[PDB]
């Protein structure tokens, strides 16, 4: 069934699973036209495809070149994200295949139940949770390869660095969705909190700067701060 | 027009032929039902007075042979049999007429009812439905599943209707997942029509067979199929024009023929909707479209 508060540690078993995304798949800006109508101008997108226990990150990145001629956009973004999730899942060998794939929203379900009709063992989910992965196109290296793509692409990441070396994957995913939730409810201010310090760095094989533990939970405890702060300031408490 | 003769009546039941019925009380002289029409399947069906659990009944054709019933009162229910010796039943009939001791099928000239509802329905295809050849009629009754219902438990006693999954690979072509789901002309047109049923008639008749037990005996699987049908050809942007004109038939005397108190319990609120409304169809059932929205308003 559903995934939500009662069943989170599900997610870190060893059972395989992926979280899909496709908030940012069909991206564009709404413009006027120089007869003062309003258009669309797509630009590139991306699948957020993500094995919460693991850190796995398969960015599926959207050209735009894929709408071209197309009509109904927003529909057919979600049959293409069905589409390439599929491919993705074919293209594993067999004891990496997900038992289960969890996408956040649910208009994913039916596309995705039938893209995956050759795959009756795997079970398609939707969660009643509001996990932030907007917010990936926040993280600037993540930004920049789906910015830069002249063709469609498949890129690889671990979104957790090498956090796995010293935490759990459960509290790898919490600190993930709470950077995550910070740069969607104030990225300015979330990127300020994580760049103030110019002596911690980025890995150039890395996503996020290279905290220490003591580091992290400072950095944990301002982007707390900074969640119910823009509470204050949207709801005035 | 032909006689369905009772050997008696010995537990108060109520009794249906076609849309008609009445109550017979117990151990009341009755004998059974005479100038049914030929030419038309028909269904006498049952309703005990002391357990309305049950609803069931039997699809018989006169042209296939001499019928009537009879309670056991072992298996508690009235049965139908057939009677091979011509001249027995001839005379059986003919004693129990000269005595008036028969109903009359009560058909107003005027009235296209039954014709309208059963205009597809063969007896032949009702038989690969209800499967049981040793006997020429057909029983149903309420509680009933069908093979689809049994996939998601006795098959002997299943509705053998076709299977109809939107979600499939057999609805779903590889490499067409997107335009197979939102436009089901494919699953209809070649899988269905041309593969499995071969003609929009035995396509018809199993619709009409399936609404048909839904509102006689309740059978909440016949009414799943029904739905399944409607939607399959409403979902579909390419129908034939001739077959779109029959649908809008079929549907506005099913929805005439419907007990407005069963509504709530016998139609699909999203199915109807979604086909009166929002489907490709949505504008191709003036009929149709016109009775629910004077009959059943309040569904939509
Ligand atoms: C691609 C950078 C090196 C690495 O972490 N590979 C493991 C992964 C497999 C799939 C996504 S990440």
């Amino acid at each position: 069934g559903a995934m939500n508060s009662s069943n989170y540690a599900e997610l870190f078993n060893n059972d395989i699973k992926l979280f899909v995304d496709d908030t940012n798949v069909y991206r564009v800006t709404v413009h006027k036209t120089f007869e003062g109508n309003v258009a669309t101008k797509a630009i590139n997108g991306c699948i957020f495809t993500l094995n919460p226990k693991t850190g796995h990150l398969f960015l599926k990145i959207i050209h735009t070149s894929v709408w071209a001629g197309q009509k109904r956009l927003s529909q057919l973004a979600k049959w293409k994200t069905a589409e390439e999730v599929s491919a993705l899942v074919r293209s594993l060998p067999k004891e990496e295949q997900p038992k289960q794939i969890i996408v956040t929203r649910k208009a994913m379900l039916d596309p995705l139940e039938v893209h995956m009709l050759d795959f009756p063992n795997i079970a398609i989910r939707p969660t009643e949770l509001r996990l932030p992965f907007s917010a990936a196109m926040s993280i600037d290296k993540l930004s920049d390869v789906v910015m830069k793509a002249t063709e469609p692409q498949m890129v690889l990441f671990n979104i957790y660095d090498d956090w796995l070396d010293r935490i759990s994957s459960y509290t790898a995913f919490s600190r993930l969705t709470l950077l995550l939730r910070a740069l969607k409810t104030n990225e300015e201010s979330a990127k300020m909190i994580l760049l103030s310090d110019p002596t911690i760095t980025i890995k150039s094989y890395h996503l996020w700067p290279s905290f220490t533990d003591e580091q992290w939970i400072t950095i944990e405890s301002q982007m707390r701060d900074l969640i119910l702060t823009e509470y204050g300031r949207k709801y005035n408490v | 027009m032909n006689t369905v003769p009772f050997t008696s009546a010995p537990i108060e039941v109520t009794i249906g032929i076609d849309q008609y019925s009445f109550n017979v009380k117990e151990n009341q002289p009755f004998h059974g039902i005479k100038d049914i029409p030929i030419g038309h399947v028909h269904v006498i069906h049952f309703q005990h007075a002391d357990n309305s659990s049950m609803r069931y009944g039997y699809w018989f054709d006169c042209r296939m042979g001499n019928f009537y019933i009879q309670y056991d009162p072992k298996d508690g229910l009235y049965k139908m049999m057939e009677e091979r010796d011509g001249a027995k039943f001839e005379n059986i009939v003919h004693n129990f007429k000269e005595r008036q001791m028969m109903v009359s099928y009560p058909k107003i000239d005027e009235d296209d009812t039954w014709y309208n509802l059963t205009e597809f329905v063969q007896m032949d295809k009702i038989r690969k439905i209800v499967r049981k050849d040793e006997n020429q009629f057909s029983y149903v009754d309420s509680s009933m599943t069908t093979v689809q219902e049994n996939e998601l438990s006795d098959p002997a006693h299943s509705l053998n209707y076709t299977v109809i999954n939107f979600k499939s690979r057999e609805a779903i072509r590889p490499g067409h997942e997107m335009e197979d789901f939102l436009d089901k002309s494919y699953y209809l047109n070649t899988v269905m029509l041309q593969g499995i049923f071969k003609n929009s008639s035995n396509y018809f008749g199993e619709l009409q067979f399936a609404f048909l037990n839904a509102m006689f005996f309740g059978n909440y699987g016949s009414s799943l199929q029904w739905h399944a049908m409607i939607e399959l050809i409403c979902s579909s942007a390419t129908v034939p024009k001739h077959m779109l004109d029959k649908l809008d038939e079929i549907l506005y005397y099913q929805i005439k023929t419907l007990p407005e108190q069963y509504s709530d319990i016998l139609l699909n609120e999203r199915v109807w909707n979604i086909c009166l409304y929002s489907s490709f169809q949505k504008n191709s059932l003036h009929n149709t479209e016109k009775i629910m929205e004077n009959k059943y308003p309040e569904l939509l």
